[PDB]
């Protein structure tokens, strides 16, 4: 089966003073560690039930989930929403037992066991990782005079489109020579908001070697991580059973592991 | 005999009045956080606005020695007027001119003849300026504040003698509050380079009461008579007051908005109607929050007047609304006297209950 | 003259005002969520204004040493770049945000390349430059603060009065109305929404027409294409014509942001924008009546005269009319006024 | 306003900080507060003559 969750986060209310929830959504690593935290080893459960131990990789259970983070829903208060599609059960009560401020209201879960037939009017909202692997040569410097070098980059760029056409139409056509792979046709399409996310990330870097040596003393050194983000919003219909669940679930786009690929599906 | 006015405004959001923070000024009032106006703010907006600018005869210096530089004209003067105000004891100690004067002498040619007098001693002409300093007490807004001089005896000279220093002001500002609960929100902002190769600023809103009173005796007293200064002063500060606002941020923060509800009282004494804001407004759907305060005021003014009546000091109350859009006595009272539509005939009709006196006559006492 | 530019606008979730982890612009005013316009925003818009490149003097940046080997010829250098921004003080690392105008940067490129130079000297020379840029439609509306760094000056160094202001007001469009809450997709199994936003931006006289120091065609010039620009072009998107549009001769800007205290609300939601008008008609003659203008409506849509008065000069169906009515300001005629560079 | 031979002071009702709720004022809640302190003494500390015409 599939499961759906849904965390809420106030984002608002007096700036003076401290707001660890609204801190937390600055930085996309720590939001996906902290939903990855959301399922234990079944011994870790039975080691610290009280989440009060480090925090280690490899005691916690793997599994590709995908999530996706909106905002501006009113009724006189602003609030964050986090949906996270898992193929296990989420312990929302162990990730978050010594995080309460986070959060304006206690987590749901719910199962979703989606059936549909073929040629099926529906509604989906997702944001696409706009991203093109390309050959780029190697600028260095640029101290007033550009120095060129030989060394051509294999780098994943954002995709461009020209001078005359409108972001729209591109991202369109982006989607739509992708759609017959997945099983699904266009109809409409419109971009809603483009931009950038940044992340920050802490890696092991060696230093010295120990006086007593069985290892080195290291330091944290922290890599920048930038992706390119589309929201879009549109109806599609479907064109293979077996074929539009083996799109859902599974990822449309790049950069799943950061929360890029998530299909909201409503039957229109 | 006191006039005591009352401003019944709302505001767009914007941010007209800011601590070092850029927060807007808060106060607890009722036990809950509000909007906060200060009311030096207040005097300052309506002493710097046009049509308080014919009575804009005061001034306030740090630096003395600039105009009386100018005043003189081409001669060289500056280090011993400097010299002067040394030695009078103007605080030369850490450095600053720190002390702030407020005298009004718009002719400042008198001091400019003692000190370019070349017969006298620097210990005379110093006594000499301590003597013409303390005697302006023209220019009305003088005579609605006025602490002008302190003199430090520290760096003073031994041979000199000051006098009196207080003009007894007669106005009081109440601080500026909100009607409800004031809510901060955070705009961000970013420069984002014109040529190829996040911030943080705080406002919030909120629909404001104001209070004013003024002692027509002791403003007439604090100009030495002239009860046509004192009437032309008293049209004037109510036409500013019915229109000005402080300039804070306004070239991105625009906040042109007039008050939606004036109203005057006349009695003897000082009664403010801050209680009516005890309890902060929550608003229904069926009306809006202005509509709601001014309920409150409503009631609020019914009940006191019903509380403390006194049959040897009557009170008359004008009520005015942009053609009449809001009503004071909506449900039963006629608690205002007469409800008039206009502002320029609100404050005619306020002269003449004053002393009879027209706006055309009294606009020729400039001073 | 204060003339006031009302700009009532129907907005869009593609093309509207967004900020820090995605969500738009939020207001608190009358004490309920409503939406509204950065005077930020709309300033790195009105630039690049789908009509304004024939007004727009102004090169601003946070570097001056790239930009230096540019009109210059002299291909060997940029170890000058460490000594000149370095020595007027403009040190992060030379970093400081210096707004000028876009006609006399090859000066800036002209001394650089005289070598026998008084290094400690003549470094003032491009900073004398640095006194007046104010001849076109940026700084006379925008502004710049420029306050080098006190602790790296040179035993000299004349740093006149680098500091500047702004002459018009750009205003928040507020929204009528309590944004709308979307499509939350957590209970699973033309296609968005709108929020409206009263634009409201105000222009003076003596610093809005007087910072040209010499020209007023070029005012003219200015005013119509101002007023062109913000109808047609998009804050962070892309016939949207605006629905009213009302222009006074009088004397006062007013943040009229306050009429609509009451959010409006709305059952079916498609006429979340006929709410201002004819309540702004009966805020308009309540002020008019209480404290005392030509109207352009698409094909004469929507009327704002009360179906008896006069409150209203007269009514114009086009917005070209509307700028030459406008403009005859002064006199000028949108001939006269759009020859201006 | 009281007439009383010894005097009393009705001081030990805000012993208790008013704390304001989304209901009432601090009036309201300081008013009630001091009734509810009259009362208590009114009815704890007579029982004969003297009805404190107050």
């Amino acid at each position: 089966m599939i499961y759906l969750s849904r965390l809420l986060i106030d984002t608002g209310g007096n700036p003076d003073r401290p707001r660890p929830g609204r801190k937390w959504l600055d930085n996309i690593y720590n939001v996906h560690r902290r939903l990855s935290m959301a399922f234990p080893s079944g011994l870790r459960r039975e080691q610290d039930p009280h989440f009060l131990k480090p925090f280690s990789p490899n005691d916690f259970q793997k599994t590709p989930f995908l999530f996706r983070v909106d905002n501006n829903i009113d009724g006189n208060d602003k609030r964050a929403i986090i949906i996270v599609q898992s193929v296990l059960e989420p312990d929302w009560d162990y990730c978050f037992q010594n995080a309460l401020d986070f959060l304006a209201a206690p987590p749901e879960t719910k199962e979703y066991n989606p059936e549909f037939k073929a040629g099926q009017l529906l509604r989906f909202r997702l944001r696409v990782n706009a991203s093109v692997r390309r050959h780029i040569p190697e600028m260095v410097q640029q101290d007033g005079q550009t120095i060129e070098t030989g060394k051509i980059l294999h780098k994943r760029v954002s995709l461009t489109w020209d001078a005359s056409s409108t972001p729209d139409q591109a991202l369109a056509d982006w989607l739509a020579a992708k759609s017959p792979k997945l099983g699904f046709t266009l109809q409409r399409c419109e971009l809603l908001q483009l931009g950038w996310v940044y992340g920050s990330k802490p890696e092991p870097k060696n230093v010295k070697v120990k006086e007593q040596g069985q290892g080195y003393w290291r330091e944290h050194k922290y890599n920048p991580l930038r992706f390119r983000a589309a929201l879009l919003e549109g109806v599609l219909e479907v064109d293979d059973p077996k074929l539009f669940l083996k799109t859902l679930s599974s990822g449309i786009g790049k950069a799943k592991s950061f929360g890029f690929g998530l299909l909201s599906v409503l039957p229109i | 005999m006191l006039i005591e006015i009352h401003m019944i405004q709302n505001h767009s959001p914007a941010n007209l009045n800011r601590d070092d923070l850029g927060a807007p000024k808060t106060c607890y009032f009722g036990g809950v956080l509000r909007s906060r106006i200060s009311s030096q703010c207040i005097k300052r907006s309506i002493r710097t606005s046009n049509d308080f600018k014919a009575l804009l005869g005061g001034v306030r210096t740090r630096r003395l020695a600039d105009l009386i530089q100018q005043e003189a004209g081409e001669t060289e003067c500056w280090k011993k007027a400097q010299e002067i105000l040394n030695k009078c004891g103007f605080k030369n100690k850490d450095d600053n001119t720190k002390m702030l004067v407020f005298m009004s002498k718009d002719k400042i040619k008198d001091l400019a003849r003692i000190v370019l007098d070349n017969s006298l001693g620097l210990t005379e002409a110093a006594q000499q300026v301590a003597n013409v300093i303390a005697q302006a007490t023209l220019a009305p807004d003088i005579a609605l504040c006025g602490r002008m001089l302190e003199p430090n005896d520290k760096d003073k000279d031994k041979k000199v003698k000051w006098s009196n220093t207080t003009v007894e002001a007669a106005l009081q500002v109440a601080h500026a509050i909100s009607t409800h609960i004031a809510r901060p929100e955070i705009d961000y902002f970013v420069a984002a380079d014109d040529v190829p190769g996040i911030g943080e600023s705080m406002f919030a809103s909120a629909c404001f009461y104001k209070y004013f009173s003024i002692d027509w005796e002791q403003l007439v007293k604090n100009l030495k008579g002239d009860t046509n200064l004192a009437a032309h002063t008293v049209g004037a500060f109510l036409l500013a007051a019915a229109k000005t606002n402080p300039s804070g941020k306004q070239n991105s923060f625009a906040a042109h908005n007039y008050p939606d509800g004036i109203l005057v009282e006349f009695k003897n004494s000082p009664i403010s109607y801050a209680n009516a804001f005890v309890r902060p407004v929550s608003v229904v759907k069926e009306s809006d929050l202005v509509e709601q305060s001014i309920g409150q005021l409503s009631n609020y003014v019914n009940d006191i007047r019903l509380g403390y009546y006194d049959e040897q000091s009557p009170v008359i109350g004008f009520w005015f609304s942009p053609n009449n859009r809001y009503p004071l006595g909506y449900k039963h009272s006629k608690l205002a006297s007469r409800n008039i539509g206009n502002l320029n005939e609100l404050v005619g009709a306020v002269l003449d209950y004053i002393g009879g006196f027209k706006w055309e006559e009294v606009q020729k006492s400039k001073a």
